[PDB]
């Protein structure tokens, strides 16, 4: 029946991967509200569709900043993927469309705010908190992976809280679909598999090592390898000596020693049992895997929510106006967008 | 402790990502 739910999620996800929505939208039906977070390439804006009065969040990606920092096969990856997905813990792709100068991507808006700002203020979750976004997490790499996806970029930064305090992935700039090995650095040097590190060539087994440093830090409030510089994280990495709370369960420990493995014949996610080596080890004994995918288990946490387009759950950012050039830039590197 | 650690070191606000 899962094997039943992912063939049919396929035959889906295929048909919008091989003819991709292009050009749904244009930037002036939208009105520019609020920078709810940035990156390298733009903004990602709150904004309100004037023909119905709904709020999006709008990825706004600078095409030149995009070629400099040679990430255009990556942005076309993020586009592709992200309006072929159909999952409930997957931020939704609403519009699409590019200007002379800019690429957008209209998704739903997620009011809750980051997982990041909420683990940071409260310090660490508890075990059955930690374990209801694990669970989601679980949930959405065996569906990412079934399509021969990587996420690639698992972080608390990354996973929106909704109404209902069910995750939404979001960012998926470094997701691939990817049938063999594939070899780029790219990730967040924290959550990074070995294998990366190593300049080895990897697979799917390095979302499920995220996973690994995820549920620690949800867990202990702070991640397995930390230091100053990327260079000292990647050293305590490689040696995989992970050192646990006295506050971890005996059962937490074991599914982490599993997770976090250096050896990619021993990780849990990449044996002959895939994703149910996971979901049937003992920390995972009282979730109900259906539950959590039909969004009846109740949140242990629940953001507030003083009315529609409300940004206090997310950190105030400097506002840049958006200009777009008389003449087109890079027309030929982002035709299929 | 590692959580007094972790609150004194330069990586406890949003994380980049690396690249390339
Ligand atoms: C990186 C990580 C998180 C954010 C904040 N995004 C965001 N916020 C709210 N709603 C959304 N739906 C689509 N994405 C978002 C911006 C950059």
């Amino acid at each position: 029946s899962v094997k039943e739910f992912l063939a049919k999620a396929k035959e889906d996800f295929l048909k919008k991967w091989e003819n991709p929505a292009q050009n749904t939208a244009h930037l002036d039906q939208f009105e520019r509200i609020k920078t709810l977070g940035t990156g390298s390439f733009g903004r990602v804006m709150l904004v309100k569709h004037m023909e119905t009065g709904n709020h999006y969040a709008m990825k706004i990606l600078d095409k030149q900043k995009v070629v400099k920092l040679k990430q255009i096969e990556h942005t076309l990856n993020e586009k592709r993927i992200l309006q072929a997905v159909n999952f409930p813990f997957l931020v939704k792709l609403e519009f699409s469309f590019k200007d002379n100068s800019n690429l957008y991507m209209v998704m739903e808006y997620v009011p809750g705010g980051e997982m990041f700002s909420h683990l940071r203020r409260i310090g660490r979750f508890s075990e059955p908190h930690a374990r209801f976004y694990a669970a989601q997490i679980v949930l959405t790499f065996e569906y990412l992976h079934s399509l021969d996806l990587i996420y690639r970029d698992l972080k608390p930064e990354n996973l929106l809280i909704d109404q209902q305090g069910y995750i939404q992935v979001t960012d998926f700039g470094f997701a691939k679909r990817v049938k063999g090995r594939t070899w780029t650095l790219c990730g967040t040097p924290e959550y990074l598999a070995p294998e990366i590190i190593l300049s080895k060539g990897y697979n799917k087994a390095v979302d499920w090592w995220a996973l690994g440093v995820l549920i620690y830090e949800m867990a202990a409030g702070y991640p397995p390898f930390f230091a100053d510089q990327p260079i000292q994280i990647y050293e305590k990495i490689v040696s995989g000596k992970v050192r646990f709370p006295s506050h971890f369960s005996s059962d937490l420990k074991d599914l982490l020693r599993n997770l976090l493995q250096v050896d990619l014949t021993k990780r849990f996610g990449n044996l002959k049992d895939g994703v149910n080596d996971i979901k049937n080890h003992k920390w995972f004994a009282t979730t109900d895997w259906i539950a959590i995918y039909q969004r009846k288990v109740e949140a242990p946490f629940i953001p507030k929510f003083k009315g529609p387009g409300d940004t206090s759950n997310f950190d105030d950012y400097e506002e840049e106006e958006i200009r777009v050039s008389i003449n087109e830039k890079c027309g030929k590197e982002f035709s299929e967008f | 402790t590692t959580y007094a650690d972790f609150i004194a070191s330069g990586r406890t606000g949003r994380r980049n990502a690396i690249h390339d």
